[PDB]
RNA sequence: AUCAACUAGCCCCGAAAAUGGAUGGCGCUGAAGCGCGCGACCCACACCCGGCCAUCUGGGCGAGUGCCAUGCCCCGAUGAG
RNA sequence: GUAAGCAGAACUGGCGAUGCGGGAUGAACCGGAAGCCGGGUUACGGUGCCCAACUGCGCGCUAACCUAGAACCCACAAAGG
RNA sequence: AAAUUGCCGGGAGGGAAGCGGAUGGGGGCCGGCGAUGCGCCCCGGCGCUCGGGGCGUGGACUGUUGUCGGCCGCGCCGGCGGCCAAAGCCCGGGGGCUCCGCGCCCCCGGCAGCCGUCGUCGGCACGGCCGGUACCCGCGCGCCGAAAGGCGUGCCCCUCGGGGCACUGCGCUGCAACGCCCUGCGGGCUCUCCAUCCGACCCGUC
């Protein structure tokens, strides 16, 4: 903790993929739904709707150097009363990306 | 009064103020001048097969961007995306073509005067006295890049040759930087703690909601 | 449009000027029964008993979410009260009635559906009626005027927006907590969100 | 219940007078959305319904046993643990490759097994008894109620727990001592800086 | 904003008492209940 | 705020009719959720009891009225005629409220749940404010004390807004009545 | 302060079947049950707007700088089998 | 006809010929009918997990030592205490 | 040729496999997979094409931002009308209760601050998806102004601030700024394998 090594400033919230826009028996893979850290109701999405994400994994093979890869995002609406956001990328997530770690800026600020 | 401002510029009479018919009706005697038939080239080169279109002068007149409310010249910015994220800055002046200009100031950030975009920068609620500072030297052309040729593809021997070289940013511009940061630590002093403030840079620590943050 | 909006506020206070005269004289004053209806139909196209399905088509609702402008008259609401399962209707204000249609006007125009973008169209569909623009068209419909009849048939159908916010149990009545049949002054309520 | 969303790279649960179904809920939705969750001191938790109620009702699940295999069937678990970590397989969908993966993450203990001992142990107040019973109802002990169904080590447990209680007490006493001359520490030096300090006043307490 | 003589009198006191005698008069025949003089069985369940 | 009822005040009579060009004149004190609702059980009444429907009856005024004092609080009686499964049945409830309009309220969630009658079922026949010194039943003559003092049994603990709700918290809640 | 009857809400008794067993499962007890509400939310190929395909209707295009004219351009509705 | 997932009739609608959303699963029950896509909002049905939506705000009732009880059709229980 | 078998290389497997929709990870394969050419100029000879320099530019794909429209959602604020509007607050007056929830309950008459329902008018801030122009917009035929934009005359209105109306003509009329990469470990693929979420019973038939 003290003395480590690592990224040295944040300016990005955590949130966590948890699955997709479904019905009881649908999946809408266009738009997924995310779990913004520290967010808890539906007014404070508000703000966020808007602020671009970034899904980052890491394939296999290097390519440019780097096995990390980035998928972009934005937060487009709430969805439901407890800080769920409804959220839409370049192109539609693994399936197996839903509880894995998602990176949400501020860029399109105010 | 965004409707009222819209029913106001369409008035009929209020577009004549506007279009300046008048002072049409100056120069061309007392009645609008006639219109003629320019463009005698008469001299085509070449016959596209297809039918015939020729390039566009945009007449669209687009609006400035908008600055931000809480934006005055004189607050402390946060920058957001680039190398520089997290830095903390002064907003100088809007430059004329929409970006914002900021300076760290180079001293004690390491941020040159920089041109950002408004969207990756968030207001700070604080303010810096910078009216004894001359900025009007300042505009796009400043900026504007004349990137070279893509003819030179960067090596190996090339990838540190740069480095310990100093064919870069050409002596002007450091020269520039310190007359903007001398006019701007002299201000910025006056105001306590500023220059730790300055030096640091901004981080989202655990329990930290931005949206509970003001700024 | 100045004397239409003129006697707009002239009616609207001397509705109020009477109650409060006849309060005042001891009596009270019985508003008058509302001339015209705005009718919404709720429920689809399936499983309807044949005469009701002849009276929607009658009524010109053929599909679930539009509305019609109705006159008042024991032929039409003995009408309605053949089909209420299926319809909700009240009393449209000028509100209602004039942003229907600004915002989702169309027109039957040589039965081809012309958006109602310009005032143009109405010197083609009407214009034998005395009626030039779209705040004629609005007066004469609200106030059911000599001409409503034209200037309805004139109009197409709306087709609404499904209820923001949600919608009650279609299944049951207004009154029983539904949402089918009269709810005289709340299709205004209901119409900001259908629109 | 969505997921709490807190980023710690284990959440330790003090599972004692807490509701089997509703812990196991909020502790199931953790595993699904991702959260490695390690629920300790599951003997102590607190089951609505009576002692006699639960009985009879893992009696009725004791008869269910597949009959040309019994092996094959249900399998009856005793110990508390394993309890817990069948009532969260009910909510979780384990025939799926989500499913395994989400069970994974679930470690379920009877007391607290080192390296639990030295790590704060998170509740839920969503579920602790006396937030969600009503005093005066009837319920029981999922201790209490395997070792009336077979589970034979609840005297292991009780010793093991009886020492670690003690051997916590003592370090307890060792930071009240500490905190006591922290305490005089923090006003030590609350005297020795005076206005460069007054900032921290109206934001302290 | 200032204070001018935003809404000022409008209406003579001697008419203005007898518009809100008119409008408790409303307000009476509104509230007044029944009698229950007709339930001469339930006379002592409805208190009267 | 937001009344779920409210009581208005209907007042119709039957058409003009050649013979007796004046009819009747009937009011009625009536509990609904709006205007609307108001009127359709007016006519509901008028027409068991004074054989008047709607087709051949004329709605003269529907007003609604509203509460004196909403800032003191009111012991209310309710006679009431509902329909059991079996039956009907009269009844007298008794409540302390600051606004009749929520007493009504009240006393319709109390016969749904000690009875199991819906609205639909349920006739108001009689509201009154029953001063104290005057009220018959135990639960509302209780309060009936200056010097009152009991603590808080039941209490919910709940972030005072949904922003401070986490799943995880460190330490036992302190309850105390 | 008390007694009796009558009445109806939930619950209990009444209440017995064969592979192990089904409020859908776990579970639920200031409910995650029952009755009545209040907000908001979630959910169809339904409803509104927009793009495109097709069908159907209605148009425009020659002293032709004129067109797979069986063509091109435009408007409106519709699309299950 | 004792009754029948029984036989024969009347008005209407559905299935057959029909997907789609809900009722866990069901040809005809509830919503609803459909070109292919993006956006928004809904119907029926729900918001503890499975499973997208609240362990939301209120008020009572129930304690089941019988598998307490928990969806229009519906998958039942009575007379009586 | 397929069915079917072998060997080599790859891939994956908790009581089926196969198939539909999503991408993702592997492969394998695509340079018409993706551009370097236009205008202006001066020679140097062959007004025109090529050789040299200067010149302003210009390309597949993809990204961010701005501004206009369209549709849509969401939040905040203000004003007005209606009701007998009531109420609390400030002032007054009138009843019944008799030791009482008791310094109680009820009722009326003045007032000039905030405060329910229903209706209505308006202001603002955020964001989503689509669109980017031959017509609606817009630009030029005057000036000032980097620019948003401001500037004329005459008649009506309040007469402060300013507001409203007016004479009206020729033409032209595909919105922009800046990036990333350009034979690359690049880009993307409708092909192949595999994983994951959702769906999904085996067809012909009476
Ligand atoms: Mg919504
Ligand atoms: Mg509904
Ligand atoms: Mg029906
Ligand atoms: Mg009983
Ligand atoms: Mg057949
Ligand atoms: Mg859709
Ligand atoms: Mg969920
Ligand atoms: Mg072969
Ligand atoms: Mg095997
Ligand atoms: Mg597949
Ligand atoms: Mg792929
Ligand atoms: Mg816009």
């Amino acid at each position: 903790v003290k003395g480590r090594t690592g990224q040295r400033v944040r300016l990005y919230v955590r949130g966590t993929i948890l699955g997709y826009k479904r019905s009881k028996s649908n999946q809408y893979e266009t738009a997924s739904l995310v779990q913004i850290e520290g967010v808890n109701t539906r007014e404070d999405v508000a703000w966020y709707g808007g602020k671009r994400m970034a899904y980052v994994y890491k394939a296999k093979t290097k390519s440019n150097g780097t096995h990390y890869r980035c998928i972009w995002g934005k937060v487009s609406r709430p969805h439901g009363n407890t800080g769920v956001v409804r959220a839409k990328f370049t192109s539609n997530l693994p399936a197996e990306a839903m509880g894995k770690k998602v990176r949400v800026f501020m860029y399109p600020s105010s | 009064s965004k409707m009222a401002l819209g029913i106001k510029r369409a008035s009929r009479s209020h577009t004549y103020h506007r279009r300046g018919l008048w002072a049409i009706k100056a120069k061309h005697g007392g009645a609008l001048p006639k219109a003629e038939k320019p463009a005698a080239v008469a001299e085509p080169k070449f016959y596209p097969a297809d039918d015939v279109k020729p390039r566009t002068v945009s007449t669209r007149k687009p609006h400035p961007t908008k600055l931000r409310s809480t934006i005055t010249p004189g607050t402390v910015l946060i920058l957001l995306a680039g190398r520089y994220m997290g830095k903390r800055v002064v907003f100088l002046k809007q430059l004329q073509s929409g970006l914002l200009l900021i300076t760290g100031p180079f001293k004690i950030n390491g941020v040159p005067i920089r041109r950002v975009n408004q969207a990756y920068v968030i207001a700070t609620s604080t303010k810096v006295d910078i009216s004894k500072v001359n900025v009007q030297k300042f505009d796009d052309k400043y900026f504007a890049r004349e990137k070279k040729t893509r003819a030179k593809k960067t090596e190996g021997e090339l990838f540190e040759s740069d480095k310990e070289a100093t064919k870069n940013l050409p002596d002007f511009k450091k020269d520039d930087q310190k007359v903007i940061d001398a006019e701007l630590i002299k201000a910025i002093d006056a105001v306590p703690d500023l220059k730790n403030y300055l030096g640091a840079r901004f981080s989202l620590r655990d329990g930290d909601k931005p949206h509970e943050m003001t700024f | 449009a100045e004397q239409y909006a003129g006697e707009y506020e002239a009616q609207d206070k001397e509705l109020v000027q009477l109650k409060r005269e006849a309060r005042m004289k001891g009596g009270f004053y019985v508003s008058p029964e509302a001339k015209l209806l705005f009718v919404v139909r709720i429920r689809g196209i399936n499983a309807m008993h044949p005469k009701t399905k002849k009276i929607l088509q009658l009524l010109r609702l053929r599909q679930i979410f539009n509305g019609v402008f109705l006159k008042v008259n024991k032929a039409t609401i003995n009408m309605l009260r053949r089909v209420e399962p299926y319809v909700a209707y009240g009393y449209p204000n000028l509100k209602s009635v004039r942003e229907l249609i600004y915002k989702r006007g169309y027109g039957k125009l040589n039965k081809q559906r012309i958006p109602l973008a310009n005032n143009k169209v109405i010197e083609e569909g009407l214009g034998k009626h005395n009626i030039i623009c779209i705040e004629d068209l609005v007066h004469e419909i609200l106030t059911v005027g000599p001409h409503f009849k034209e200037a309805n048939n004139f109009l197409w159908p709306f087709k609404l927006k499904a209820p923001l916010g949600g919608l009650k149990k279609k299944r049951n009545h207004y009154v029983e907590g539904g949402d089918a049949g009269n709810r005289e002054n709340y299709i205004n309520q209901l119409v900001r969100r259908m629109n | 219940v969505s997921g709490s969303g807190v980023c710690a790279k284990r959440v330790v649960v003090d599972a004692r007078h807490h509701m089997l179904g509703r812990l196991a809920s909020i502790v199931a939705k953790e595993l699904l959305n991702g959260q490695r969750v390690v629920v300790v001191r599951c003997e102590e938790i607190c089951m609505s319904g009576g002692l006699v109620r639960q009985k009879m009702k893992y009696l009725r699940f004791l008869r269910k046993r597949m009959n040309t295999k019994p092996s094959h069937g249900p399998i009856h678990f005793r110990a508390p643990a394993k309890i817990l970590w069948r009532t969260i397989r009910g909510m979780i969908p384990h025939k799926t490759a989500r499913g395994e993966a989400a069970l994974a993450r679930l470690k379920a203990y009877e007391g607290v097994p080192p390296p639990y001992d030295r790590t704060k142990r998170m509740v839920i107040p969503d579920a602790l008894k006396v937030l969600r019973l009503q005093p005066g109802h009837r319920y029981c002990l999922l201790g209490q109620l395997s070792k009336e169904v077979g589970w034979n080590y609840a005297d292991t447990i009780r010793e093991l727990e009886e020492k670690r209680k003690e051997k916590a007490k003592v370090s307890y006493d060792r930071r009240k001592q500490l905190a006591k001359l922290r305490v005089k520490a923090e006003k030590a030096a609350e005297e020795k800086l005076g206005t460069q300090l007054e900032i921290l006043a109206p934001i302290k307490y | 904003k200032e204070k001018i003589n935003s809404k000022r009198t409008k209406l003579s006191a001697e008419e203005a008492s007898k518009i809100k005698a008119a409008g408790k008069a409303w307000y009476q025949t509104m509230i007044s209940d029944s009698d229950y003089t007709e339930f001469d069985v339930f006379s002592k369940w409805l208190g009267v | 705020v937001a009344f779920r009822f409210h009581q208005y005040q209907v007042v119709g009579r039957a058409l003009p009719t050649p013979g007796d060009e004046q009819p009747k004149i009937y009011r009625m004190k009536l509990w609904a959720t709006n205007e609307v609702r108001a009127k359709s059980k007016f006519w509901y009444f008028l027409r068991k009891l004074k054989k008047v429907k709607k087709s051949n009856g004329q709605m003269l005024a529907i007003n609604e009225i509203f509460e004196k004092n909403p800032t003191t609080i009111k012991n209310y009686g309710i006679w009431l005629r509902y329909q059991s499964r079996t039956g009907y049945h009269n009844m007298y409830k008794e409540y302390r409220d600051t606004t009749l309009n929520g007493a009504v309220e009240q006393m319709y969630t109390e016969m749904a749940s000690r009875h199991r009658v819906r609205s639909p079922c349920i006739q108001i026949i009689k509201t009154a404010t029953v001063n104290f010194k005057l009220c018959k039943r135990d639960n509302t003559k209780q309060f009936h004390n200056s010097k009152i003092k009991f603590p808080l049994v039941y209490q919910k603990v709940r972030p005072p807004t949904r922003k401070l709700k986490t799943t995880y918290k460190a330490t036992r809640p302190n309850l105390f009545m």
